[PDB]
RNA sequence: UCUUAUUUUUUUUCUAUUUUGCGCCGACC
DNA sequence: ACTGTCTGGACTGGTCGGCGCTATGATC
DNA sequence: GATCATATTGTCCAGACAGT
């Protein structure tokens, strides 16, 4: 918010970032998987 | 207080040093070493590094600052 | 180094028991900062009259603090009742706090004059009847968050503050009155340049730092943003911990910006002597600087805990109070007149050996807000002077017609129903504009409200908390009369963005005092954006405008300024409101003012060092003073040492 | 004489060693030697004829957890009882972390190192302006070797 | 020594790469290292290097460093075979005296009477010697007059070759710890000798290096340590000494005011590192320190330092020649130019940055061509700041010309020695005594006198050093030494006395002679003995050439008092009638007067931006600075002690 | 009677807008 | 190729209400 | 007295595995 910009720290990619609506429980599950040394890669798809 | 000698590196509670008979005492010291036997290997290692240390059973040190 | 503090304390106790009556019961005599603290068991016989205390202070040359011994102490729940009964009800006491570790009672009251006493006898009577050494502080009529935070920090950290004060007193009096073999002045910054000022007074015994600051303009270049840390003398002083004290001339980023940086990396652990208004304004400005540095995306210079440590290591000195800050160096502060708490630093080295007067930022003409700068000293040998407006053609217009033009522009703007937006600094010109507006509205000229936004309310509250540091007219109005110029009902403060939006949408005429002259941040940008399309409004600039900023762009006559709006799209500001530039409210001394200060200073200094300004301006001012008065003038660069004696 | 390890509470190895020394003095134990280096935290070394004497000597002390089954060769602890300054092995240009002092928990880079005054000079990497500071040689720890 | 960043690995790698790409692979380069300001290259086959003389010059120009090519220790001829080969190769007229070998670096030291024949034209012999010996040679001059000081210094250097080599390697590593660096700021601070005479001390401080210049002691106020010693309480000096950041020390000339405090640092281990100077300055300053500690020991006061720290100073001394540019710091280049004050007196030229700034510290110097020393070099490649002495900067400081003083001395000798008297000329061992005896020898060259001249005291050592270093003398003396077969210092009229028997015999003989003994202002030595034993004689005249300090025997004699109370050994006081004749000719002084200083300021090239006047009285310095500012318009300053002036 | 070192101009403000977890017990559908 | 044995995992959901716990032996 | 590092390491069903 201070910089006002969205970027991927592991990768860079200051341009190709998309907003995804999902449950906060799913975000917590992804955080748990990352803490368990598991990398979930979300392959985004167009809504149409 | 707790003080350690600078010559023989002995740890004593009172002012007098009853092992080497010197009048230099340091309030800062680390590496407490306990000697119980004359022939013990760490006592021999202390002797070759500090010729005036590890002569009698007690407390000693390698470096004094 | 060797310390003779024990022998000095023993001889001081011997002198006391020779002079002070035996029945007083002297138990302990110690050093707290630059003052001498004596603990007694029978304060009734100690201070039957103030003549004995005055004689003791004159003989010992110490700030005598007589406190009851902690062996006897009245209970706080009863001591509060006795203090309330003893203090007249006219002085509205707001808070009473007790320090039992060292017997002290802090009385935060709205009228400290009645609590302190006609000649200080009320404090003696209170500490006689209740057995608690009193310290009176002023309750500000306008509540201030920074002052309350500073007081809470000083109260909750009484143990650390007392230990620091005791160690400072032990370090100061390590030896008796010492005649220095040599005195040297070194400039680590602010020499032939503007900003990042830093002065070093060096003797064979003690070293003193003066107004350590930062350079906002050259913040992109670390070499020019900060005072030179590669100076061998400064490296030696900081490395061996020989810095006896730090003195801040006035609260500004070029004079106090780099102060918390030393405490961030534990490079300094001594005291910082400054006036209370300077201390509070310096913490406010440092907090603001850290906030905008953290917003801009760059790494902040220091954490707020470093500012808290600076507060814990700050010693408050009033105007005209002489204190021993080093075994050969005495320090006093005089009214500079630039901003609130601005102090000209007079350093007396030796017993008449040398005297240095560092003016810093100051004003010589009598302004409405502050008294004129003090041009009289008991002794003066070296004078370090600012050269911000030292050029030959640098002639600021007089204040009278400048304020007349401002008043008439405001009147014409409000006649057509427009809104007046006045961008200004956080301190300095803003409060002067408030005073001018209050004087204009007191006679019935304008009845519209005046809105103060963006930390100007905090500066106004700090100004209210210290009225004795203001001008003679304001002091007369506040103390002798029952009217406070800052407490006018026209002055209003916002609470959130909703109140600002209500003010903007309001159709009635109003005057808005913004927070940023450049219109870079704060509510100034929002007010400019939401009031520019209306042609009835007007904007008045009271400060210089920097290139590349919104303020300079709108001052240059740009009728359409493209800016980055929301959604990442360029939105234009159609500026149809009137633009005015009245730069006659600057708090810096004019070239004529500097010449008058040089001509009217008493006694005439042996040498004058022109600093705090551009190199050409400094050289021109030094040459002009040398040609006019014949005084030896020097304008050295950075890392230049001058041997005064 | 065989070297064995006794695990103790961190920060009070010297107190446990002194307690074991007092127990050996007042209880006639066949203990040959006891060593407690300051650098090693939470463990002490005991030179004894057998591990049984070690576990008997440490028995009864709540601050002595256990005795490791293995036997430490003397070459492993030979360097412990050697006269060598803590500033040795530190070269300028690397990065160190300051364990104690006013700069506790700070990373810096070594600029000047001398062994006569048992001190080292480090410049803080987090400081925007380079200001060297002096710190005791035993107060730093090497994190990455570089010139 | 202190430990620094030491980025010399990359610089050495680049130097090795350039050498490989330039020097042919047949040479077989093995090692490249730095010894002080010198670059040392060890190669497997030196038989493919000096076949063209331009290769070494081109390599030195490309690398911008002095190159000393030495063979590897593996390829080393036996010392006897190498010595006999060197002796047979050189012409017999070279007269090689001593040959010393250092197999650690494979370096031969050849002390010879005529170094020019050994070196040859453009070093063509010096390289070719290696082509038959496979040893790196270095030639020094054996003086015609045997010198104890030079021989002792050479023996100390040869016996301590390992420690000297280690110290040189450490100094070379410290010098090239960074590449070509431009300093952000340059300042100069006067720890001593500023607005005062004696105990001079200059400190040039940059953001990377700190250089000390002309560190000395004051003997006028030796009872007070504050007024006699340089300011050790200066924060910059304390920071430099505590952290060991003093990169180099340069001595302007050999004097107590410029080299007295040098052994004090080594006695207390305050500073260790290189001391850059000229060989005559080093030898004469060692002699001066030796006599200073002898005086302190005989006076009953505690000596300032022992001879061991003097030997340490000798072991930590790097000798440079006139006009030689050397790297003493990552940003500072040091050059020494002729000064003309005394033998080995060097004007210091510090070039800081890549043309960023240039400082010229003249110190004591002379501009008129003296009979023994060449005039000071008034031309420099670049000049921005000039530091010059102001000992005679007063308005009335206009000395008579040297011709008048020489005529007065010659006529005084003529009217005194025709009556059978013995002229006594007390003078300093390093100062104007050499000029006096040169004038006497020139007068004796005509044939108008045949009397002997006795060099009692330490004048013999100074004359031996002068003979050993004739290239530092004037153009006329250098011509007469090199391109003509006669030595003015080797005149048979010059005699040396070793003990008291010969001096007593020549005192009691009554034959006319000229005695030149050193005692300062008759504070102690052979001169006071000569005066006491020649006081009843009325046919001889004493000559005073230097200033006489108040309260001394020389001032009492100059005042014309006929009853001089002189204390004696074993109690009591030796008070006798004095029939001595007193003359005062203050024209042989090696200090430039006001006119010479103004001429040097006018004729200096290029004109400096600022001129700093030091090494003189406060009023004299202020008057000289004001006169220069009024005449030429240059911004002149006369700072006091502990004053830092930022240059750039 | 003698070697191997170099030398110079283009970046700006004194500051800012609704307590989890663990475990137990009981009851209801 | 069969056969008994060792190891691992799950044990319907939801709700109302309560009870109770989440530092301490040295150190100046 | 007020602080401070450390604080231990019931059954049943199904899949995999030595043994004969
Ligand atoms: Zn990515
Ligand atoms: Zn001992
Ligand atoms: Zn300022
Ligand atoms: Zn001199």
């Amino acid at each position: 918010k201070r910089r006002g910009k969205v970027y991927c720290p592991v990768c860079g990619e200051d341009e190709r970032i998309s907003k995804v609506e999902m449950s906060y429980a799913f975000k917590l599950l992804l955080d748990e998987l990352k803490a368990m040394v598991i990398r979930p890669s979300l392959r985004l798809k167009d809504r149409v | 207080k707790e003080r350690a000698c600078r010559h023989c590196h002995y740890i004593t509670t009172e002012d007098r040093c009853p092992v080497c008979g010197s009048r230099d005492l340091s309030d800062d010291w680390f590496d407490l070493v306990i000697v119980l036997d004359v022939e013990s290997r760490i006592a021999k290692k202390l002797r070759e590094s500090i010729p005036e240390a590890a002569k009698v059973p007690g407390k000693y040190a390698i470096r004094v600052r | 180094r060797e310390t003779f503090v024990d022998d000095i304390l023993k001889e001081i106790r011997e002198i006391i028991v020779q002079m002070v009556p035996r029945e007083a019961g002297i138990t302990d005599v110690e050093f707290e900062g630059p003052e001498l603290v004596i603990y007694v068991k029978n304060p009734e016989a100690m201070m039957k009259d103030g003549e004995l205390i005055k004689n003791l202070a004159k003989v010992l040359k110490k700030r005598i603090s007589v406190r009851p011994d902690p062996d006897i102490l009245l209970p706080p729940e009863k001591a509060e009742e006795l203090i309330k009964q003893l203090v007249p009800p006219e002085a509205e006491i707001t808070n009473i706090s007790f320090d039992p570790s060292v017997g002290e009672v802090l009385i935060e009251a709205r009228k400290p004059g009645l609590v302190i006493g006609k000649n200080g006898e009320t404090l003696r009577l209170i500490t006689q009847k209740v057995h608690w050494a009193p310290r009176v502080v002023r309750t500000p009529p306008i509540q201030s968050q920074t002052i309350y935070s500073i007081r809470s920090i000083l109260q909750t950290e009484s143990k650390d503050r007392r230990k620091f004060l005791r160690q400072v007193g032990r370090n100061i009096y390590r030896k008796s009155e010492y005649k220095s073999r040599w005195i040297r002045i070194t400039g680590l910054g602010g020499f032939r340049e503007v900003g990042r000022s830093a002065l070093l007074v060096q003797t064979d015994e003690s070293y003193v730092l003066v107004d350590f600051g930062v350079n906002i303009a050259a913040l992109k270049d670390p070499t020019k943003a900060y005072p030179h840390f590669d100076a061998p003398e400064f490296r030696y002083v900081l490395d061996e911990g020989l810095l006896d004290a730090i003195i801040i001339t006035h609260a500004a980023l070029d004079h106090s910006g780099m102060l918390p940086y030393l405490f961030r990396y534990k490079l300094f652990d001594g005291p910082i002597y400054t006036t209370p208004p300077t201390r509070d304004l310096m913490t406010l400005l440092q907090q603001d600087f850290i906030e905008i540095q953290h917003m801009n995306g760059v790494e902040p210079l220091y954490r707020p805990k470093d500012i808290k440590e600076v507060i814990k290591h700050t010693i408050t000195l009033d105007y005209g109070e002489v204190r021993d800050i080093a075994p050969d160096i005495r320090l006093t502060l005089h009214n500079a007149g630039h901003i609130l708490g601005s102090s000209i630093v007079h350093l007396h080295i030796g017993n008449g050996l040398h005297n240095i007067a560092i003016t810093g930022d100051f004003k010589f003409i009598p302004t409405r807000l502050f008294e004129p700068a003090v041009s009289r000293f008991p002794r003066l040998e070296t004078l370090v002077m600012e050269s911000t407006y030292g050029g030959s053609n640098d002639y600021q217009m007089p204040r009278e017609e400048a304020e007349k033009r401002l008043i008439e522009v405001i009147h014409q703007t409000l006649k057509r129903g427009g809104k007046v937006l006045i961008p200004a600094m956080a301190v300095g010109r803003a409060q002067e504009i408030m005073m001018v507006l209050e004087e204009y509205a007191r006679v019935g000229g304008i009845e519209v409200p005046i809105y103060l936004d963006g930390m100007i309310w905090e500066a106004t509250a700090i100004h209210t908390a210290y009225p004795e540091y203001l001008s003679k007219h304001i002091r007369e109005q506040i103390f002798h009369e029952g009217y406070n110029p800052f407490l006018n009902p026209i002055f209003k403060s916002v609470a959130n963005s909703r109140e600002r939006q209500d003010i903007i949408d309001s159709g009635e005429p109003a005057i808005i005092i913004a927070t940023s002259g450049m219109l870079v941040g704060g509510p100034s940008v929002e007010y400019f954006k939401q009031l520019a399309p209306d042609p009835k409004n007007s904007i008045i600039f009271v400060s210089y405008q920097a290139e590349g900023t919104l303020g300079r762009q709108v001052q240059r006559g740009l009728r359409e300024i493209p800016i980055v709006g929301e959604d990442g799209r360029t939105e234009v500001i159609n500026v149809n409101m009137e633009v005015h530039t009245i730069d006659g409210f600057s708090g810096a001394a004019d070239r004529r003012e500097l010449m008058s200060y040089v001509a009217r200073v008493r006694p005439r200094p042996e040498r004058i060092i022109t600093v705090h300004g551009e190199a050409h301006k400094c050289l021109d001012l030094s040459s002009s003073i040398h040609k006019k008065f014949g005084i030896s003038t020097r304008a050295p660069n950075n890392l230049d040492a001058i041997r005064l004696k | 004489g065989k070297i064995f390890t006794v695990s103790v509470t961190v920060g009070q190895e010297t107190t446990t060693a002194n307690l074991i020394y007092s127990k050996a003095k007042t209880y006639n134990l066949p203990l040959y030697a006891i060593l407690s280096p300051s650098k090693v935290k939470g463990y002490i070394f005991i030179e004894a004829p057998n591990k049984s004497a070690v576990e008997e000597a440490i028995r009864g002390i709540r601050h002595a957890k256990r005795v490791l089954p293995g036997e430490i060769p003397f070459s492993e602890i030979e360097h412990f009882l050697e006269e060598k300054p803590a500033v040795s092995g530190f070269e300028p240009g690397d990065i160190v972390e300051l364990i104690a002092g006013p700069f506790k928990g700070e990373k810096a880079k070594v600029v000047r190192v001398d062994e006569s005054k048992d001190e080292i000079v480090v410049e803080l990497v987090s400081s925007v302006v380079p200001i060297p500071v002096t710190v005791r040689g035993e107060y730093v720890r090497l994190i990455s070797k570089r010139q």
